[PDB]
């Protein structure tokens, strides 16, 4: 929309192709993590954490 | 239930604590009494209201 | 330690016998502490005169009556416990009552001297109901604290007292009725704590803020041993109520007192217009007007700018 | 451990399948927070096998309800230990008694 | 961010600010009863001995 | 007032007017930008509107002429 | 008046838990005033030294287990609440332990230092049981009163402290339970006097001497609410004034930052550079001159 485009033409702002989907905690919980387990598939790369 | 318990233990009549039939001037001055421990709640006495 | 003392904010006083004392805040367990632990002391514990011995002539005991009189002595004996009395300097103090007339006794009746106060001169003591009777009585005055009635005391006088003198329930104590409560109280973040509420009704000889300021000085002395813009302001020189003020101060280009107040008195006043007598009518303004030497200005110079 | 029992927690807190059963006996050689290692009594023994068995405890981890399943051992260090004892209590147990 | 005024913004609003509190099933018509909330600090609410 | 609403339905008589004449009444100092007659005691309108009603200078006719006439002072103040 | 005010008297010592102390003298009542009052005071605001942070290496949280040991690790926090240690100057002291071998880790294992007296050396902390266990911890002890919990810590402090530091609530109130009695004082001329014993049972750490020297020490200073009480134009930069692109062309070469910077040069001091009237119309307008020395500046 036509104010945000003068927005992006003021400072040049550039939101990206990518859009968040993060896993956040349910807000009103306290605690510690007590395990991070990783499935990936078959075949597919893996990553420096698991 | 538990208010209806305590109004009567409040008002009762029994015929034997301390202080039967003595002379009082005012409501006020019967909680001046029972708050000291010089007389009881339920006990007959001799008293004037307004 | 970084303990919570408190500032007492109110007194809600109804009239001359009563007073609504709040508080806050306070830590929790120590609000249900003091308001029971001030309640123990006007009970029992605080110190006056009262009416403790009665005797009236033509008398045996107050089961019987007395012709001319409406009431029963027992009702009699009841007005002098409501009877209010203060004996200043003596320890015990006898007084005199007697009567003649149509109608009520008031406590005008007493035979006073100048030492024993009775703040309520209004209370009837007895009613003549025809002319010919009279009331003759004679009571006794005591010094002590709290409440003995006359069961105990009885318990502890043990004097054969002859036929014709009577006791009454003493009121030593000035407190009639008091009680206390404990509400919530908040500081900002800590909704927890507790504020003290406490009501109070004594009766006469006393005021009822005396009692609290008295009564937990008691309490405490048992522990002693246990703590061991301006208008003329936008408004040139000729018009401020003054003239040796005005004419000279223009010819410098300020034409107000904008770069007065900034610019130095010894070289605004070595100028060919003033001088050493002109720091009177300079330094007395910037004492009004607060300014300084050097100061710079929020919003001095509107649109406007002329002169005479 | 409940003051007022009905002695039926020793049967019922044994057989919900939730602590460690002797099957065999001996005494503990090695006693750990997270496993017990216990040596077969050697009349229980047989002459195939060494004779020597381990129970490997189940650590904090989920249950359905989002509840802590965790086994605690009880037993001490050089101990006779009978068989069928309760070698390792459950979550709510108490020494082979329920404790709710 | 749970942050300083917003506690005294609310207070200042939830003075003086009727709120209802119903309980199914609300069997007759007291069954739901205006109310007015004086806020307490915890997880549950706290009700009146006569209601 | 604050707690009950007897003292003035003692006035009007019902118990849904003293809402509709203060459904009325107190939408003037949310959008209106007035001030009330009471003193304010930092209350929120809807019991403001209350007090003035409850004070005996508000019933619904008394509303009726001070919105008549702010529209004779617009009127002929156009021509 | 016939007043008569107490004196502190006895200190029946009957172990380094369990303790008596008797008062005297106490009129009618007022043996139930400072009986009562004493006790709601001294069961929660008394100072004492607890454990509150104990850290291990190799161990990440509370959840996780060590081997040697034969105690699960949210359990050996729940021991550590136990451990009655009198501190005297400081409020902070960082306690280190260490062992080796099969052998119950208790309370005598640690290095001491000079004002820390542990009270219960005895006590239990763990029990390691192999030959190769050694545990190390690293334990904060506090000095405090009242109660806080873990949770009281983390919003209060926005602060993020390492990983591995597991805490502890803060169980300060080093008394245990207290009981006390009314009975009769022999002064002879005055047979109603009545004196008071007060039994005091608590764990270590605490002389009941001190223990109602401060309690007092509490209570007779909240009477005394009772025995007394009945510009932004001087910081705004250079852009703001949507200035000449001549002049702007000269101030960003004459090197000045803030209005208060230019203010701080004269007229005259800016004179000398190429490419007044323009100043002496704009300054004029929103409260401003020129030629107006700062001083004690900057104040950042």
């Amino acid at each position: 929309t036509p104010e945000e485009k003068l927005l992006r033409a003021i400072f040049g702002e550039k939101a990206s192709d990518v859009k968040d989907s993060s896993l956040r905690v349910p807000n009103g919980v306290s605690g510690t993590v007590i395990d991070v387990q990783v499935f990936t598939r078959d075949g597919v790369e893996k990553d420096k954490r698991a | 239930q538990d208010v209806v318990l305590g109004l009567y233990y409040m008002t009762r009549d029994c015929v034997n604590a301390k202080g039967e039939g003595m002379v009082l001037t005012g409501p006020k001055e019967a909680e001046r009494l029972y708050r000291s421990g010089l007389a009881s709640l339920h006990a007959r006495v001799k008293v004037r209201i307004t | 330690t970084e303990f919570l003392k408190p500032r007492l904010v109110d007194i809600e006083q109804v009239s001359s016998t009563h007073a609504k004392v709040t508080l806050e805040p306070l830590e929790r367990g120590f609000g249900h502490t003091l308001g029971n632990a001030l309640r123990r002391i006007l009970l029992s514990s605080m110190p006056g005169c009262a009416v403790t011995e009665v005797e009236i002539d033509g008398v045996l005991h107050e089961y019987s009556t007395k012709e001319g009189v409406q009431e029963d002595i027992l009702e009699i004996l009841l007005n002098l416990k409501g009877l209010a009395v203060r004996v200043q300097g003596k320890d015990e103090v006898i007084l005199t009552l007697n009567k003649s007339g149509i109608g009520p006794v008031t406590a005008a009746d007493i035979t006073h001297d100048g030492d024993v106060e009775i703040v309520k001169p209004q209370h009837v003591i007895c009613h003549l109901t025809d002319e010919n009777a009279s009331i003759s009585m004679r009571i006794k005055v005591q010094r002590g604290r709290g409440y003995v009635p006359a069961s105990t005391r009885i318990h502890s006088e043990e004097d054969e007292r002859p036929i014709g003198r009577l006791l009454v329930d003493a009121c030593y104590s000035p407190v009639e009725r008091i009680a206390y409560n404990v509400e919530a109280a908040r500081v900002e973040q800590r909704t927890d704590l507790d504020k003290l509420v406490i009501e109070m009704e004594t009766n006469g000889t006393i005021d009822p803020e005396e009692a609290i300021r008295r009564a937990a000085t008691i309490l405490a002395e048992q522990l002693e041993a246990f703590v061991d813009f301006d208008p003329i302001l936008l408004r040139p020189v000729d018009d401020l109520e003054l003239v040796r003020s005005a004419n000279c101060l223009k010819a410098e280009a300020i034409h107000y007192i904008g770069d007065l107040v900034q610019r130095t008195e010894v070289e605004l006043l070595k100028t060919p217009n003033l001088g050493k007598k002109s720091l009177t009518e300079i330094k007395d303004v910037l004492a009004s007007r607060g300014l300084s030497l050097g100061m710079r200005l929020e919003n001095w110079p509107p649109a406007s700018i002329a002169d005479e | 451990k409940p003051l007022v029992g009905t002695g039926m927690e020793r049967a019922v807190a044994v057989d919900s399948g939730v602590t460690a059963v002797a099957k065999r006996g001996g005494v503990v050689q090695y006693v750990d927070a997270s496993r017990i290692v216990i040596k077969v009594n050697e009349d229980e023994m047989y002459p195939g096998e060494a004779g020597i068995d381990i129970y490997n405890l189940t650590k904090y981890t989920r249950s359905n309800q989002n509840t802590c399943i965790n086994q605690m051992p009880c037993v001490s260090l050089g101990e006779p230990v009978e068989r069928g004892d309760v070698l390792a209590d459950g979550p709510s147990t108490d020494l082979g008694e329920l404790a709710l | 961010r749970e942050e300083a005024v917003v506690w005294d913004i609310l207070d200042e609003v939830i003075r003086e600010h009727p709120v209802l509190l119903n309980r199914a099933p609300t069997l007759h018509r007291l069954g739901i009863q205006a109310f007015e909330p004086v806020l307490i600090e915890g997880k549950a609410i706290q009700l009146h001995p006569l209601v | 007032a604050r707690v009950t609403v007897q003292d003035a339905v003692e006035k009007i008589g019902n118990r849904f007017d003293l809402v509709l004449v203060a459904a009325r009444r107190a939408r003037q100092m949310q959008v209106g930008g007035k001030d009330p007659l009471v003193p304010e005691e930092n209350d929120k309108t809807t019991v403001i509107a209350l007090r003035e009603i409850e004070e005996g200078l508000i019933n619904n006719q008394i509303l009726d002429v001070r919105e008549r006439q702010e529209q004779q002072e617009q009127e002929a103040a156009e021509l």
